[PDB]
């Protein structure tokens, strides 16, 4: 007997269908923020756009887990972070001159020299 | 007089919360959900909800830069050696754990194991991989260097020596390590499986932790909450009061909750902004420890642990930090019959490092935290005076090392 | 009404100066030491670079001063003006926020 | 050079707040003193009281 | 809350003095009045100490 579900914080996401009795699922559709990443207009006039938490079918396309990332080229290296984005993804403007997302580098690696003598 | 014959080596606990969550809202989105005439409407009252937003945006801010001070206190990464000949002791339980993913010590998983609508939360810019590198890097450079490679380059050191140099820092002479050495690293590994053990049988171990998080959930929920009701309007949808009511009248319902929405927000923002400023001043307050306690050994009082500081090790924990003070304690004391100063031959001897003491027949010098006698020479002792001011002075005979 | 009364933080008060007195730093991070005060006093002196003959040659003069000074800070707290300024604005603030 | 001869022992006094005074007002008693009309209209604010 | 904030702040810089400079010595200038610190002894006042 019971006809449309409700969440914990009363929400509606779930009802029956009317003529053929069958449960289906409601979710919102996307929605997010939108970011501009440029470097000063003075060194430049190229920008990216960040697509906040949008999956990357509603709108040199890549993905993160911050959303949905245009205009920058995804390389191997990794330098120091210049303009955070998130979960440790950073852009910067080098070069030929381009816009290049990596993973930030923590610091060089080191291993001192260790023993029971020295 | 009373002195210790006996210590004891204790480690305790310490959490400490560094970072929030960070959330952002949407006003309009919130206010006015897909409503031309209720954007109209609040067109005409300002930036109110510009500035909630730059609000928001400078916590999120905020919480980025605090952890990113707590944490990135190293320049370089550095590296255990293989090889564990740690002069006997064991340091298994807070290195990385290589076998399980991840590369978290133990204890650090039994810490994250304990704690389990234009609404947007964003990620952190630090992940807890980036975490656990920078928490094993200041581990390993700590274990391998002592304090010298947070003073200056990394110079290394075997850790029995490095364990006398601490031993020397707070008044007791590096014998007594070089003879105990076992004792000490059995009691050193006890009081570490003890910690381990008592964490996760303890149920209130992460309270602040927990606490954050539940105070941070029940705001928001109360905020969502709060958008299902009148404010003395005729009803509290928005569709239903434009399909029943008319143009004319329907403005007064709108403002109506117009008022009311945005009366919640703004105590919401406000709300959020005192818990940040609290969480900041405890990132301040952690900061600080780290630097002053993991870097180095400190002579302030109950800074890092009760008794005498030794040494700490940091552990990372959801949005928070842990840390494991080491500390030395005197265990067990006989008492003596003590004396100011020393007559020879109308001279007084007063004690260079130590305190006079004796049995009932016979006086020695000693040291001041540990019970060790020594025989009375011209080493031991200063002559300053003669025998006529001092009050409470003992006739007694010095030994001539010549 | 307050959880702890002042009966109690007199009792605390009041251990902590035994403590202090009799014991020196000792208690504070072990089991409490007893130590005759002229030889805490000299350990005083030692830790700020100052040596022990000072102490035990000029007894006198110090406990004279010492007892001197703490008459004079008896007299100062009394015949002061209103220098608990600090628990003063606290109450003060209180109030005038009840009554708006 | 100046090398000190003589000492003094000086004792000087610091006061610091710790605590205030406890309170706790009616919401509900404050705003709508004894009156169930006054109660009923106020119950569709919502959580602004607890 | 703004006002508690503060209080908060006032009594932990208050704890901090007290388990540093009653039970042991400081070496911090100015920390513990001015010259060179020797001991220091608590007095409970109404809502502070002394
Ligand atoms: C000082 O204390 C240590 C304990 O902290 C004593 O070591 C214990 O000695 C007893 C008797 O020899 C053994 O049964 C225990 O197993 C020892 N404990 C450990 C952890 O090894 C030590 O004997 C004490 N020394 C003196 C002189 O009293
Ligand atoms: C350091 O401690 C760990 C345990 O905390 C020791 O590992 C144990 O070794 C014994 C003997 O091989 C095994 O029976 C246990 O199952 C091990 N425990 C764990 C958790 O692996 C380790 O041996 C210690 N280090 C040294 C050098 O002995
Ligand atoms: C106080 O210490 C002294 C020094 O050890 C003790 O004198 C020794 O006593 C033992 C007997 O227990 C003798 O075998 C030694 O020859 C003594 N040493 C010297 C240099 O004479 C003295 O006995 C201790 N006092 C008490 C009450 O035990
Ligand atoms: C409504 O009519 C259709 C047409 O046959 C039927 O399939 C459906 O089951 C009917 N609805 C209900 C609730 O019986
Ligand atoms: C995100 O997009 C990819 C690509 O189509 C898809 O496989 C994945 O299921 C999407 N995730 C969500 C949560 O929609
Ligand atoms: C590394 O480079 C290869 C090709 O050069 C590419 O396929 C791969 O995605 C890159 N990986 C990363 C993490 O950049
Ligand atoms: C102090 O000395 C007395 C007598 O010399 C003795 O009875 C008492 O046990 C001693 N105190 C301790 C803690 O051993
Ligand atoms: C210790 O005090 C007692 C009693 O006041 C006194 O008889 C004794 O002489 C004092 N000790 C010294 C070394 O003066
Ligand atoms: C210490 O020795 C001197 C040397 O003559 C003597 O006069 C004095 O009485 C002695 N002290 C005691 C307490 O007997």
């Amino acid at each position: 007997f019971q006809q449309f579900g409700r969440d914990i914080a009363d929400t509606t996401d779930a009802v029956r269908d009317p003529q053929t009795l069958e449960i289906l699922d409601i979710t919102p559709c996307s929605f997010g923020g939108v970011s501009v990443i440029t470097p000063g207009t003075n060194t430049s006039n190229q920008v990216a756009v960040l697509y906040q938490d949008v999956n990357c079918t509603e709108v040199n396309v890549f993905q993160t887990r911050a959303g949905c990332l245009i205009g920058a080229e995804h390389v191997n290296n990794s330098y120091e972070c210049d303009i955070p984005i998130g979960a440790g993804i950073c852009a910067s403007y080098q070069t030929s001159q381009s816009i290049i997302a990596y993973t930030m580098s923590l610091g060089a690696e080191n291993s001192v020299a260790y023993s029971n003598n020295s | 007089i009373a002195i210790p014959t006996n210590f004891t080596i204790s480690v305790t606990t310490e959490i400490l919360p560094v970072s929030m969550t960070k959330t952002s809202v949407d006003c309009t989105m919130y206010i006015c959900g897909d409503s031309t005439e209720c954007s109209n409407l609040l067109l005409q009252y300002g930036s109110f909800c510009t500035q909630l937003n730059r609000a928001l945006t400078g916590i999120a801010v905020e919480q980025d830069k605090n952890t990113q001070e707590v944490f990135a206190q190293v320049k370089q990464i550095y590296k255990t050696p293989p090889i564990k000949d740690f002069g006997g002791f064991n340091f298994s339980q807070i290195l990385p754990d290589p076998s399980k993913p991840s590369k978290r010590s133990p204890i650090e998983d039994l810490l994250f194991n304990k704690v389990t609508n234009g609404l947007t939360v964003l990620p952190p810019l630090l992940t807890d991989e980036m975490i656990a590198q920078y928490t094993s890097a200041l581990l390993a450079g700590t274990i391998t260097s002592g304090w010298t490679f947070g003073a200056g380059p990394a110079l290394q050191i075997p850790f029995p020596m490095q364990m006398a140099y601490r031993f020397n820092g707070i008044g007791v002479t590096q014998n007594v390590l070089y003879e105990n050495q076992k004792l000490i690293a059995n009691q050193f590994n006890s009081a570490i499986g003890k910690i381990q053990d008592s964490l996760s049988s303890t149920p209130s171990a992460l309270g602040k932790l927990q606490d954050v998080v539940n105070q941070n959930a029940q705001a928001l929920n109360t905020l969502v909450k709060q958008l299902s009701s009148n404010f003395g309007a005729i009803s509290s949808v928005l569709n239903d009061i434009l399909s029943r009511l008319d143009p004319p009248e329907a403005e007064v319902q709108i403002d109506r909750l117009i008022t009311g929405r945005l009366q919640s927000l703004q105590t919401y923002v406000t709300q959020q902004l005192i818990r940040a400023a609290e969480i900041r001043a405890s990132a301040n307050l952690a900061a600080t420890k780290m630097s002053e306690c993991v870097l180095g050994q400190s002579k302030r009082v109950d800074f890092c642990g009760k008794g005498y500081h030794l040494m700490s090790f940091p552990q990372s924990a959801p949005h928070g930090v842990v840390f494991l003070h080491v500390t030395y304690v005197p265990a067990q004391e006989k008492n003596f019959t003590t004396a100011p100063a020393i007559c020879h031959d109308g001279k007084a001897h007063f004690p260079r490092e130590g305190v006079f003491v004796s049995n009932g027949t016979h006086w020695f010098v000693t040291q001041r935290n540990f019970y060790e006698p020594q025989i009375i020479t011209t080493d031991n002792t200063f002559v300053s005076g003669n025998c006529d001011v001092v009050i409470g002075i003992v006739n007694n005979t010095v030994y001539d090392p010549l």
